[PDB]
């Protein structure tokens, strides 16, 4: 599961080799890096 | 951003008492003190967090960039 | 020259008021040291539940990851101690977290868009939109299934707002609460405010009655000073009412007749709690604290 | 250390002959009672009792033959060489009291030891002494041993012929 | 067992020959057990001289010395004072366990 978000229209996006850095919905060349489940861990202090 | 949930000086739970304190304004249309004193606020070190509070989150959370427009 | 059993003839507890969150008590006959240490053991000693360790799995919000921690650390929660026992952080994370000293809260929230018709209020327009400290769900991580059975892990102010959404984020994280004091953090300490003050004195030197009398009033809170006629004259009728405002020496018609002073072995204690404990049982807790901390001490060897 | 090294040396040796045991300790007594005038003088006068180390070591190298070899000291008579049964007893009860200074086992393996043996009581001195109640490395020169048993195998089985055990 | 053998540590290099001036050294401890032992060893009609001092903050050691008049050491002296703290506390639970039975 690959995912990326465009910057533009919020579609989440997966982008393979030799793609465009190009959103496929909207034109938009800005296109940021989602966040998965995996863990980080915080003294709550 | 959001109201912090302890005082700073005391230590009292003050979280709890930002959206009570924003219905007594609204809809009891209270002033600011007598709504302090209901929700049991009575050293002036913990008046001060509920009543001298932006609540910023609500100006933040109009910029969502996973949901379209 | 002192005793301990001529402590035991003068030392009176009059207590004024008991809660569930707050107690008023006095301490008559009693020194400001032993007093002052008793004020100390409830706010840095008494130990108490909060979390320690917060584990995101994902958090999407706008809050940050190391911010949301740190109010989830701050929320009361109504553990019993001594329920559990103490961590030991010289052996490792996979040798550290028992159920004997852990208890493990979790969250799971997403927010989505609400269908709904007419500026409108945001929880008639979202779904979780408002993270509530009543959403920390307590997991029984093995034998807590039975003994925490009749007593579930809660906060005791669940309507403390930890955290805000709009639709697309989540926030999907499990902390581990664990026993400690409130000297290490302030979010161990079992207490709003345990506080003493000194009892009021108030000595009038020469009589005030007449029109002295109806002004003199009125340097004080309003049940302090007593009058009925030049009969019945200027008296004190509760000094623990008095805040000490030092009003009437602003006055050069009775900065003369009065002399504010203190009564310097009554105290009048005002503690309050979290949430967690009674007041009146962190008080035993912290008299007993003092009682084993010299304990320790009288039954340890003199090195060196 | 070297004092040290001497007690543990004619303790734990099995080839030593019975002459060699006891002029160790006639010289060792012969030092004890040189000391009984000449430095038995400054006790109540300035200065700790971190001067007489040298002495609170070679009291405890003797005492560390008492508690391995009092059996070649005495006779069917019982009479002990060089007055064991009037030399303890005699510095036990002098100003320097040797008995809490000293290592804690190897002065109460002596106590348990010369009440049996019949030449100086001091159950009644460590009953004393502990009730009183810079130093880190002289405990730890007094609590080592050189001649400990070893944690080697198949040297110890040339050293069976050679060394003593506990019993 | 294993008696713990670093809360209490006695400063030779203060101590008295006689043993009637001692100071003690006390870890992880502050003005709570210091200002209140202290009011109970003065309270000994032996005791010459006591005080306690923290040295530095930001590490947790507390210095405190007794100082005797004769006939009793600084130990004996730190003792009734461990003492006479711990049945004080005796009747301070004793009385508010008691007013709360008489509310």
């Amino acid at each position: 599961t690959l995912k990326y978000i465009c910057a533009e229209c919020s579609s989440k996006l997966s982008l393979s080799r030799t793609d465009a850095v190009r959103c496929k919905d909207c034109g938009h060349r800005i296109l940021l890096k989602a966040r998965t489940k995996r863990l980080v861990q915080f003294e709550a202090r | 951003m959001i109201v912090p949930v302890r005082c700073f000086s005391c230590g009292k739970v003050v979280g709890d008492k930002w959206e009570s304190y924003l219905n007594l304004l609204q809809e009891d249309e209270l002033d600011e003190g007598t709504a302090l004193s209901r929700l049991g606020l009575k050293r002036y070190c913990c008046r001060r967090m509920i009543l001298t509070h932006v609540d910023l989150i609500e100006k933040f959370l109009r910029y969502n960039p996973l949901e379209k427009r | 020259e002192w005793n301990v059993e001529k402590f035991k003839k003068d030392f009176e507890v009059n207590i004024s008021s008991l809660d569930a969150r707050e107690a008023n008590f006095d301490l008559i006959n009693i020194d400001t040291s032993i007093a002052n240490a008793f004020r100390r053991i409830m706010i840095s000693e008494v130990p108490s539940v909060a979390a320690e360790y917060v584990y995101f799995f994902n958090n999407t919000s706008v809050i940050q990851d190391e911010v949301l921690a740190h109010r989830i650390g701050l929320v009361p929660l109504k553990v019993d101690p001594d329920m559990l026992t103490w961590v030991d952080s010289n052996l490792p994370d996979d040798e550290k977290f028992t159920d004997e000293n852990t208890i493990v809260l979790s969250l799971n929230v997403k927010c989505t868009r609400n269908p709904d018709a007419p500026s409108t209020d945001p929880k008639e327009l979202y779904n979780n939109a408002h993270v509530y400290a009543r959403d920390l769900k307590f997991e029984p991580q093995g034998r807590q299934s039975t003994t925490f059975a009749d007593c579930p892990v809660v906060p005791a102010d669940p309507d403390i707002l930890l955290a805000k959404l709009r639709p697309g984020q989540e926030i999907s994280l499990k902390a581990h609460c664990i026993l400690g004091i409130g000297g290490d953090h302030a979010k161990f300490s079992p207490v709003s405010t345990a506080s003493y003050r000194l009892l009021p004195q108030i000595n009038i030197l020469q009589p005030i009655k007449g029109e002295s009398a109806r002004r003199f009033q009125k340097c004080f809170p309003p049940g302090v000073i007593g009058i009925d006629e030049g009969s019945d004259e200027a008296y004190v009728k509760d000094a623990r009412k008095d805040t000490v405002s030092r009003e009437v020496l602003r006055y050069e018609e009775f900065a003369d007749k009065v002399k504010l002073g203190r009564v310097r072995n009554h105290f009048i204690f005002n503690v309050e709690s979290a949430g967690a404990m009674t007041p009146e049982e962190i008080f035993f807790k912290s008299v007993r604290i003092l009682k084993n901390k010299a304990e320790y001490l009288k039954n340890c060897p003199i090195t060196q | 250390k070297s004092l040290q090294y001497l007690g543990s040396y004619i303790a734990r040796a099995k080839k030593l002959s019975r002459t060699q045991i006891i002029f160790v300790a006639s010289y060792l007594t012969s030092w004890l009672n040189r000391y009984v005038i000449e430095r038995e003088e400054e006790v109540d006068q300035r200065g700790g009792m971190e001067r007489f180390k040298h002495f609170y070591a070679a009291f405890q190298a003797l005492c560390y033959i008492f508690c391995f070899r009092h059996n070649i000291f005495r006779d069917t008579d019982g009479n002990w060489e060089c007055e064991l049964d009037k030399f303890f007893q005699r510095m036990v009860i002098s100003k320097f009291n040797p008995l809490k200074f000293c290592n804690e086992n190897v002065m109460l393996m002596f106590a348990r030891i010369a009440q049996q043996e019949s030449v100086a009581y001091c159950f009644s001195i460590i009953e004393n002494n502990n009730n009183e109640r810079t130093r880190q490395q002289f405990i730890d020169l007094q609590s080592y041993f050189p001649y400990d048993p070893l944690f080697l195998k198949n040297y110890k089985i040339l050293m069976k012929e050679y060394y003593i055990e506990w019993s | 067992e294993e008696p713990d053998r670093e809360k209490i540590k006695l400063l030779t290099q203060a101590t008295s020959e006689d043993g009637t001036s001692a100071s003690f050294q006390i870890v992880e401890e502050d003005h709570t057990l210091g200002n209140a032992l202290r009011y109970v060893i003065m309270k000994n009609p032996d005791v010459e001289f006591c005080g306690y001092s923290i040295p530095h903050p930001s590490e947790n050691l507390l210095n405190i010395r007794i100082q005797t008049y004769g006939e009793t050491t600084a130990v004996d002296a730190l003792q009734k004072g461990l003492k006479d703290l711990m049945d004080l506390c005796d009747v301070v639970e004793s009385k508010f366990t008691e007013k709360i039975k008489s509310m």
